[PDB]
RNA sequence: UACCUGGUUGAUCCUGCCAGUAGCAUAUGCUUGUCUCAAAGAUUAAGCCAUGCAUGUCUAAGUACGCACGGCCGGUACAGUGAAACUGCGAAUGGCUCAUUAAAUCAGUUAUGGUUCCUUUGGUCGCUCGUACUUGGAUAACUGUGGUAAUUCU
RNA sequence: UGGUGACUCUAGAUAACCUCGGGCCGAUCGCACGCCGGCGGCGACGACCCAUUCGAACGUCUGCCCUAUCAACUUUCGAUGGUAGUCGCCGUGCCUACCAUGGUGACCACGGGUGACGGGGAAUCAGGGUUCGAUUCCGGAGAGGGAGCCUGAGAAACGGCUACCACAUCCAAGGAAGGCAGCAGGCGCGCAAAUUACCCACUCCCGACCCGGGGAGGUAGUGACGAAAAAUAACAAUACAGGACUCUUUCGAGGCCCUGUAAUUGGAAUGAGUCCACUUUAAAUCCUUUAACGAGGAUCCAUUGGAGGGCAAGUCUGGUGCCAAUUCCAGCUCCAAUAGCGUAUAUUAAAGUUGCUGCAGUUAAAAAGCUCGUAGUUGGAUCUCUCUCGGCCGAAGCGUUUACUUUGAAAAAAUUAGAGUGUUCAAAGCAGGCCGCCUGGAUACCGCAGCUAGGAAUAAUGGAAUAGGACCGCGGUUCUAUUUUGUUGGU
RNA sequence: ACUACCGAUUGGAUGGUUUAGUGAGGCCCUCGGAUCGGCCCCGCCGGGGUGCCCUGGCGGAGCGCUGAGAAG
């Protein structure tokens, strides 16, 4: 008797086979265009993608006016189109069977700080996430992981305390304008 | 065991009285009362969780005993006094009445009623007995034992009782096409005109309501609370008016209620 | 019969183990002998023993 | 994601099992910057235990002549606070462990029209045709004398 | 009178009884005091009984692993049933007396074993399954082993008592005390597991109680069990190496771009740390928030394993021995994952190597000399709703009974699936949102068995063939009407 | 020299079914009666209705009547 709870999941599963040539190249294909720190980012988006998959398939087999199909279908094709990554005019649960791997990763943080100009590369993007430089609409993040609402969008701002954004300068700058 | 039992752990409470995982192991735990255990809403939970008064226990216990709170019209300083179903809850200080009935979802509504309609309850009939000198009573859901009853009234009938003296007012028969309210099962909450009641000797009843929006269910004739005669209610109802809706016209009023107001 | 075995088996080891400890430092054995090592030079050895 | 790689023969195919592979558990090895949750003497010994703590409790409302304190007003029995002690209640809840135990336990379902139930809540409590404007004896705490190496002994 | 589906129910009447180890019918305590010595308002505490609540305790139906190298067991000593009682809170072989000889079993009894507390549940997952569930929720059991009590509403209680058994503490030798499978802690055992810490502030519990107490519980300590998030660098100029595009047939030119590699330069940005102050909190720590210091080999230095036989990855180097091949040792290079990664053991999946789905048996594991031959398993075709009483309906017999299928009710939470919700994201949580108000705390699943109401294909089953078979009326015999012989005797 | 089996000694100890016998301790019953109190009797005696009675405190004996009750 604690007043604790022991829920908890693992966020990805490994690969069946560990050394497969193809699955090695895309995984690092991945992992060098969108900028991230090792494969296990690559098996958690895998994950969330293969279960919502998993889900589509199985509403896919109940008949069209089952009122759980009708639901389900319809709350998770408005949170895939809440995070952008399908279109509204595609609000269909067949759809959901030709999503990719990349557009859940498009929706990070890192890629739009970097695809809104804010950072001069992808690297460069998650340096600057993670160090206090980015704010979303009025919240300093530094999760490079933070999957951006199309609500969200428009509100990727840049963190009125950090030197390059409100003005105040960094450790460096005070240290090296202090000597002359 | 070897005697009664004394706590209640938290997830093992009534899932109604929606307390949460952490706040503790430990449960209210009704005290002995005129309503069952899993079928009453605990003066603490009340005064804490719904209504938010207090923000501990130690709180609630300081409001309780400055004498502010009466249970059908009667002053409790029992924290964990099991309050259920019907049952006036009166603030004199704050000018608040209540009566606990039930949401569509099954839950203790905070429901709000006028000082006059906090004057009376009603009450189910459980048994009529004859007991010695041929004096006739009657026993209620809520424990309460009335002498010299109506002769018109019979067990599953539903008594209007006035809470300042305790004695028989008015009653309604248990009859097709009388209004009635579920207070068990898993139709809990909902609210329909009784249409059919088939009997099962040896066995349980099933009474058969159909709901104002034309839906039908059936419960046990223990799960049949009759409110009002024919089909105006004699108690003021909640928000819902017994209409469960379902998820999807749920989610349908939610976001009308959402794209009205922003 | 497996119970009373193993009930035997633990009955003899716990005898001889207890044999065992009450030989050293008791009022049969010799005086339980301790070496006091410092390993530091800011260690206070006179504190420690008194 | 209903996936595979290799091992017998001079070489081909096959039965067949094995090794690699992935998850779960325990243990252990090496390594280890930040932050959030979080299991943790079960397995072998329901083996054995030094020491300390784990269950006590008073309101206006059972009993106050402990000056232990404390204002009266003075015949005003008892202001008030209150250690001790008697009385009442609780200590049958909680916590631990999994040895036992194989239609037993337990689960779902039914029954008490075959029983008990402190407590809470409601009813009943001039329904009896027969010293009371108040009854009797003690016993603690307290005082005083003690016994035993030793006890929450007396 | 009143009730049930059914009473030997509830209530009524009569005759009495009413236990000295005795059944109720108040010699109790506080606060405000007021009316005509008498009348009184709030309470507190008790209280026989009735109901309720919290239970408990005995029963019903269905459901459990391995074993035949356990095939008959129970029955004198209660085994199965009857009658009368005893005891018990009550039903009962619970026990006693007398009877009957019964009760269970190849549909696996009885016996034994389990590295067996049972479930909710967990791992895997196409589906069926397979393995795990000592462990925080629910139920049970036990407090060293047995046994027996007291008190109490409740215990066969062990942080109660009394013995014996096994251990064991003190002693002046007479005596006295004992029970960590509570919280810590120790020894032992082992591959195997944390501090003799702070607090009742939270959750709740107990008590005469707003006030006291709680190793329940909370909070820190240890903690790479495991799960989530997530640093160890980024950019610009320059120099080389490529790829586009303009101009040239090309070579080539591009102050034309783009992308890489730096024993090359450059200041910008930051955490890790050090350390005021707040915040946090019972008091603190941590986290968050903030001053100050804090980065070039940013030495503020990432590890663990494997590769020269197949999945990812070697035409390498040097020592040391045997007759260039060849034992042992140390390196280099490459590959994988990464704050993590190897190893052992068990198990699961690959696995259709336990096969119901779904395997095999000529020649590879394996089909019996042949025929007859219990049980069990399996079995051709065929057969298209009504009668009475009460307001077109309700009650009633059902129609052979099933098996099968569907519906309805009823069915702890947690977990699982899943709806909502910017925990800074996430694992989570049950919250929150808008300028007092507005909302949430859904929903699904929940085998089997048992209640409920339909369906009639499939598969059993029965209904007349020695006719003592239906449907009608005529009947004869026996028992039998509760009332239509005002009150009655009635053959 | 090592590993692994048999083994006379009813070898010694321990346990589980049982035959026969003994049996602590509690509980119940039938006795028992250490002690403790009341009534009656009497003595020291106060008042009244005017020596009949009783009122209250102390003591004395009576296996008289009894009630509570420990060990065993």
């Amino acid at each position: 008797p604690v007043a604790r709870s022991w829920v908890c999941r693992k966020t990805y599963v490994t690969p069946r086979r560990p050394f497969e040539k193809s699955r090695l190249d895309q995984e690092l294909k991945l992992i060098g265009e969108y900028g991230l720190r090792n494969k296990r980012e690559v098996w958690r988006v895998k994950f969330t993608l293969a279960k919502i998959r998993k889900a589509a398939r199985e509403l896919l087999t109940l008949d069209e006016k089952d009122p759980r199909r009708l639901f389900e279908g319809n709350a998770l094709l408005r949170r895939l189109v809440r995070i952008g990554v399908l279109d509204e005019g595609k609000m269909k649960l067949d759809y959901i069977l030709g999503l990719k791997i990349e557009d859940f990763l498009e929706r990070r943080l890192q890629t739009q700080v970097f695809k809104l100009g804010l950072a001069k590369s992808i690297h460069h993007a998650r340096v600057l996430i993670r160090q206090r430089h980015i704010r979303v609409r009025k919240q300093v993040v530094n999760i490079p992981s933070f999957i951006v609402r199309l609500d969200s969008q428009k509100h990727i701002d840049f963190s009125l305390r950090s030197p390059y954004g409100g003005g105040r300068p960094g450790r460096v700058k005070r240290k090296n304008a202090k000597k002359g | 065991a070897r005697g009664p039992k004394k706590h209640l752990k938290r997830v093992a409470a009534p899932k109604h009285w929606m307390l949460d995982k952490l706040t503790g192991v430990f449960a209210p735990r009704p005290s002995t009362g005129p309503h069952k255990l899993r079928e009453c809403l605990p003066l603490i939970i009340f005064l804490r969780n719904r209504l938010k008064y207090a923000l501990t226990g130690d709180e609630v216990k300081k409001i309780c005993m400055q004498r502010f709170i009466k249970i059908d019209g009667k002053v409790r300083t029992d924290i964990t006094y099991p309050a259920g179903f019907m049952d006036v809850i009166s603030i004199d200080k704050t000018g608040e009445n209540f009566r606990l009935i039930y949401d569509t979802k099954g839950r203790f509504a905070v429901h709000r009623i006028t000082p006059e309609e906090a004057k009376y309850k009603l009450c189910k009939v459980r048994k009529i007995f004859v007991g010695t000198k041929g004096i006739p009573h009657l026993v209620t859901h809520d424990a309460r034992t009335i002498r010299y009853p109506d002769p018109l009234i019979k067990v599953n009938d539903t008594i209007q009782i006035d809470l300042e003296t305790g004695k028989i007012t008015d009653f309604i028969k248990f009859d097709t096409g009388n209004l009635c309210m579920v207070t068990g099962g898993a139709n809990l909450g909902r609210i329909g005109v009784i249409t059919n009641r088939e009997r099962h000797p040896g066995s349980f009843d099933v009474v058969h309501v159909k709901d104002a929006n034309g839906n039908s269910f059936a419960t046990r004739l223990s799960n049949i609370f009759v409110i009002g005669k024919g089909n105006k209610p004699w108690i003021s109802l909640p928000r819902g008016k017994g209409i469960r809706l379902t998820i999807a016209e749920e989610r349908d009023k939610r976001l009308a209620a959402k794209q009205s107001s922003g | 019969d497996q119970r009373h075995r193993a009930s035997q088996l633990r009955k003899q080891k716990k005898e001889a183990v207890l044999a065992e400890k009450r030989q050293l430092g008791g009022k049969d054995g010799p005086p339980h002998q301790v070496l006091v090592v410092p390993l530091h030079s800011r260690i206070s050895l006179p504190e420690a023993m008194q």
